[PDB]
């Protein structure tokens, strides 16, 4: 029951993250060949900066998951879950395609 | 009146389109294609003649505009050439398209391509070609339309309207 | 029906309906294939203000089934709402050739 | 909980939003011809491009740190996709 | 290479570059070299428009056995039974004529006739035409072993017409392909015809639309005198010799606004599909009429444009 | 052959046609359908042979494309594309790639996979006619254009990443398109060493497959294969950018420090401890190692119910791991 209304919340706080960055952007800038060169060095500054924040966003999520992982293990041993029958068949399906790399390598 | 982008605050989970155009049919049929679908958000279309548009306060906020032109007809171009000046130069930062219709058939073509062409990239804007009158092309472009719509109001984290208009930048 | 379509200029849509509606009628309307129109009026319109003769112009309106496509113009948007009164004259006039002048 | 926190950022982001749209809704109304498009909306990309480098700079990632049951269930849903994901590619 | 300036001006047709205006067609005296007699007879017919791709080996040298040989394959043809000889006098006769002074430059080919004959001379029942108008864009990426006759006019049934493609396709190597007019170059027809100069006029313009209302059927015919407008023409021209875009967007905003004023109908939301003049008539399926002997070699280089930006 | 009058005949003749049975260019006319499809397997058939192109196919993909949909014949078009021959990128852009990117921007997943693969192909066949040229606009005008290649792909690739929500469908085409990448001076012999963006990279270590982290792996270790190998020939050559050497240096060590050095905080992942501090990581060196990391979770777990279990891993399948490692410490 409590996994729709955190979905939701995590939904809406996702949207309204990136409409208050373009109300902000709208509010702040409201205040022919030489032109295209600075266009685009600002879309590549941008890009740039875009790269860097989503990678550390996405390193300091994957550590959160990998400790809160670790701190937990036994339980995912005793009674674990479905999830080890997830984890049997990725482990079944990841040899088979490693398996098809290799002879499509040849 | 003129229409502005960031006039009312947005909606829970909902994104709106405008289509303006001279012929009620082809609207209709690409409304029904664009909304015969399921997806995440709640869609709404509006339709329209030409602007500006009847003086409303219940009309929430636009995201984008598809302005459709019919090759067969210069009536469709007059009347987008006069809509086309009851609008922001603010709504043209990647929240405006061009549709042309009725490429296919060159033989019943009355304006040539290098018209749209030119109108098109003065106001810096895209420019899609489909044949409305087929269903199979119809829903391929109405797909289009709603990831495009989804992309402007601000369901995909990292990219927005102004980032697509660099993304559909042409060249030459 | 769909209500997430919202129909603008639907004012619009129902006065023309109402206007073609009073206008041609609810009857059956008489079939016909064929009208024509001569003019000798001036042209109003800079260009040609110094002229003082008229243009002569013959028109002609062919169709398998006269006075049902005129019917279905308006709401097509090819006319205005209300039509000429020369198109939509014919069955209570009784003329299918027509002469106008200045 | 967390729930109260999101909640109570999510209000604060509405009212900031709030506050943003009344303050730009001050600013006039500018129409463009055939003749002066070209170069007022390149004037404004560029303009438009050089606020929005700046509110990029300035974000910085949200530590905002939640529990441990939403990442087990967050982990349960990638595996589940990730499962039809590795038979499409097999 | 040829083939590389040909790839060269094929991928340069963008829709970028401006296209220019065109200059009023002037009256010019025919060379004395040509036939009168097939200037008359090429006249006042309607004819059928096609593209046609280089010919392959084609020699002015032999035309006689060029006719035998077509002549005895439409015989065997005719009849699906039996064997026909080759050297044989049948009913039917082909010729193979030469024409002379339709050429627009020294460089363009010469046009020849393919003529069938009914002997009982005979009676014509069917006539082909292959030209080729100030059609230099195209010689220049063609070899030695071909010749560029792109502008073909058919005048008689189908089922003959047929039968002198599929020969030709066979024994030259070649594509005849329909072409077709919009109503672009209807309208710009239109005023470069209207544009020019006549002492008499002999017909009425007339202009034909096509109203879409595809459930119902409805066409409108629209004919004024000549002089009339000659004189609107002349209100809206300010370009000395030359016809532009603009000009034509108001002669024929001029007649919209004259029809609208009169029946409340839109007439810029119909198709044109026929216009005729006092110099010629065209139809948007691909059929000319022609007219005044004065204006042929610009209809006929006009017609040649077409035809070389349909096959490149 | 090479002969002029046959080529000019073939190329009218198969003009006309592709212009006359077309289904959505100068005609609507969907009665063709199959007859087409047939028609164009037929021309790829015979364009495989032959090792080449006609231009009469070029003239008709400049000419359709602007009003393609995406879905028609998106196989025999999508192969097609791949035989254009070898020209300098910036003529042949905005002739057919700038309508490329603005179909693949607004399309499904299965497009740009499509499209990769499209490319991936044209890069091959570019790369085979210009490895037998050097054998007999020089070399240096050359290797500018097939670079801009790249850097355009990747991009697109970004994009995509971007736009797509971080899908493991679409990042396996971008390695299977970076595995032939990586090895071009020693399968060819050309000198040309290009890496990938940041994004991919990092978005490829910190993900939860298995297979990815191999292929990763794998690809490092050819990309260092390549660079000793041309390193050395440089010598006797004597220019490679240095600037590049020490760009593809960073990345090594991140997967080191990822791997089994305990340092994950290289130039990259520059995450300072006091938001670890703050959040409650207090054992963070050895959090993304070959035991903790959360894509070798099952296997740990799959050795939980049985110390010493690399060559556990490596019976597993896990070879372009065991190739790095070998490489890597020896």
């Amino acid at each position: 029951c409590s996994e729709d209304r955190m979905t939701l919340l995590l939904r809406l706080r996702a949207q309204t993250k990136q409409q208050l960055l373009e109300y902000k952007s709208m509010v702040d800038a409201s205040e022919e060949k030489q032109i295209e060169a600075k266009i685009e060095d600002l879309e590549n500054e941008i890009e740039e900066v875009k790269v860097a924040f989503e990678i550390k966003k996405l390193a300091l999520d994957r550590m959160r998951l990998s400790t809160a992982l670790k701190k937990n293990l036994e339980k995912i041993s005793r009674q674990s879950s479905v999830l080890m029958d997830n984890m049997k068949h990725l482990l079944e399906l990841n040899k088979l395609i490693m398996k098809s790399q290799q002879e499509s390598w040849d | 009146s003129v229409l502005r982008p960031l006039d009312k605050l947005p909606g829970l989970n909902t994104a709106t389109i405008l289509l303006v155009g001279t012929e009620d049919a082809l609207l209709q049929q690409l409304a029904d294609s664009m909304l015969k679908e399921d997806c995440a958000s709640e869609l709404k279309v509006h339709l329209a003649k030409s602007l500006p548009l009847p003086s409303s306060v219940n009309r929430p906020r636009i995201d984008l505009i598809v302005f459709v032109v019919n090759l067969h007809s210069k009536y469709s171009l007059q009347n987008t050439e006069e809509s086309l000046r009851h609008v922001d130069a603010s709504f043209f930062l990647g929240k405006v398209c061009f549709l042309a219709t009725g490429a296919g058939r060159e033989s019943h073509c009355s304006i040539h391509r290098h018209t749209v062409v030119k109108l098109a990239h003065t106001y810096q804007s895209p420019l899609l070609y489909c044949d409305l009158e087929v269903e199979g092309f119809r829903a391929t472009m109405a797909q289009r339309l709603v990831r495009v719509l989804q992309i402007c109001a601000g369901h995909v984290p990292g990219v927005s309207a102004l980032n697509l208009l660099s993304l559909l930048r042409s060249s030459e | 029906m769909d209500s997430r379509i919202i129909h603008e200029n639907i004012v619009e849509k129902e006065r023309v309906q109402r206007i073609t509606q009073e206008t041609f009628g609810d009857y059956p309307q008489p079939q016909l294939e064929f009208a024509q129109y001569k003019l000798e009026t001036k042209f109003k319109s800079s260009i040609l203000a110094e002229r003082e003769e008229p243009l002569r112009c013959l028109i002609k309106f062919s169709s398998p089934h006269l006075l049902e496509a005129l019917k279905s113009l308006a709401p097509a948007g090819i006319a205005d709402a209300p039509l000429s009164p020369l198109l939509t004259c014919i069955p209570n006039k009784r003329m299918n050739y027509f002469k106008i002048r200045d | 909980n967390t729930e109260e926190e999101l909640i109570r950022e999510c209000e604060e982001m509405w009212k900031d939003m709030e506050e943003c749209q009344n303050k730009l809704s001050l600013i006039g109304t500018e129409t463009l011809t055939d003749s002066n498009a070209q170069l007022s909306l390149l004037i404004m990309q560029v303009k438009c491009l050089t606020a929005e480098l700046s509110q990029w700079q300035k974000k910085t990632p949200e530590t905002i740190p939640l529990t441990e049951d939403v990442l087990i269930t967050l982990g349960k849903e990638e595996f589940q996709k990730l499962r039809q994901d590795l038979e499409m590619v097999l | 290479p040829l083939q590389k300036r040909l790839e060269s001006v094929r991928k340069q047709s963008s829709f970028i570059l401006t296209p220019p205006r065109r200059k009023i067609p002037q009256c010019s005296q025919l060379q004395e070299d040509v036939d009168p007699q097939k200037v008359a007879f090429l006249l006042h017919k309607q004819w059928t428009l096609y593209s046609l791709t280089p010919l392959y080996k084609f020699s002015y040298s032999n035309l006689k056995e060029y006719s035998r040989l077509l002549n005895a394959f439409i015989v065997a043809e005719k009849q699906k039974g039996l064997a026909v000889e080759v050297g044989e006098d049948f009913n039917i006769k082909v010729i193979f004529s030469t024409l002379l002074g339709m050429k627009g430059t020294q460089r363009d080919p010469e046009a020849f006739l393919v003529q069938i004959v009914s002997k009982s001379e005979g009676k014509v029942l069917w006539t082909g035409w292959f030209c080729c108008v100030f059609g230099d864009s195209l010689l220049e990426t063609v070899s030695e072993d071909f010749t560029c006759l792109p502008l073909f006019l058919a005048n008689g049934a189908e089922s003959n017409t047929a039968i002198i493609g599929t020969w030709f396709q066979k024994t030259f190597d070649c594509y005849f392909s329909p072409l077709a007019i919009n109503a672009f170059n209807l309208s710009w027809m239109a005023a470069m015809w209207t544009a020019c100069k006549m002492d008499h006029y002999v017909a009425t313009t007339e202009f034909l639309w096509s109203v879409p209302c595809s459930p119902q059927s409805l066409d409108i015919s629209f004919a004024i005198h000549p002089e009339d407008a000659k004189a609107l023409w002349d209100s809206v021209h300010k370009t000395p010799g030359e016809v532009t875009q603009e000009e034509v967007d108001l002669f024929m905003d001029c007649l919209y606004s004259h029809f609208h004023r009169h029946f409340k109908i839109h007439l810029s939301a119909t198709r044109l599909v026929r216009v005729s003049t006092s110099v010629a008539s065209a139809h948007t399926d691909g059929k000319i009429k022609i007219l005044c002997h004065k204006y042929l070699i610009g209809v006929l280089a006009y017609l040649t444009e077409l035809a070389i930006f349909q096959i490149e | 052959v090479r002969d002029e009058p046959v080529l000019l005949r073939f190329y009218y003749w198969l003009s006309q046609t592709l212009q006359e049975e077309c289904i959505w260019y100068k005609v609507n006319n969907y009665e063709h359908g199959k007859e087409f499809t047939n028609f164009l397997d037929t021309i790829i058939r015979a364009e495989c042979f032959l090792q080449e192109g006609f231009y009469s196919c070029e003239a008709f993909l400049y000419k359709s494309l602007p009003l393609w949909d995406g879905l028609c014949c998106r196989s025999q078009f999508l192969q097609l594309v791949s035989w254009i021959p070898f020209s300098s990128f910036s003529e042949v852009k905005p002739l057919l790639f700038d309508h490329l990117a603005q179909l693949f921007f607004t399309s499904t997943i299965y497009f740009k996979c499509s499209v990769l693969q499209s490319l991936k192909e044209l890069l091959q066949n570019w790369l085979l006619w210009l490895s037998m040229d050097i054998h007999m606009t020089t070399l240096g005008g050359s290797m500018n254009s097939v670079s801009k290649l790249i850097h355009y792909v990747g991009w697109l690739s970004t994009t995509a990443m971007r736009l797509e929500s971080n899908n493991t469908f679409l990042l396996h085409f971008i390695l299977d398109f970076y595995e032939k990448v990586c090895d071009i001076y020693i399968n060819y012999n050309l000198p040309l060493v290009v890496l990938f963006p940041p994004g991919i990279f990092y978005s490829a270590l910190l993900s939860l497959d298995t297979s990815i982290l191999n292929q990763l792996c794998f690809i490092m270790h050819r990309y260092r294969k390549n660079l000793t190998a041309a390193k050395k020939n440089e010598l006797v050559q004597k220019n490679f950018s240095s600037k590049t050497y020490q760009e593809f240096n960073h990345y090594l060590t991140s997967m080191v420090g990822c791997l089994w050095t305990s340092k994950p905080f290289g130039k990259g992942i520059y995450i300072d401890p006091e938001i670890l501090e703050k959040t409650g990581v207090a054992e963070y060196k050895n959090s993304l190692n070959v035991v903790h990391h959360p894509s070798f979770l099952s296997y740990a777990v799959s050795f939980l119910l049985q110390s010493w279990y690399l060559d556990y891993l490596f019976s597993q399948g896990l070879q372009g791991l065991k190739l790095f490692i070998r490489s890597s410490v020896h």
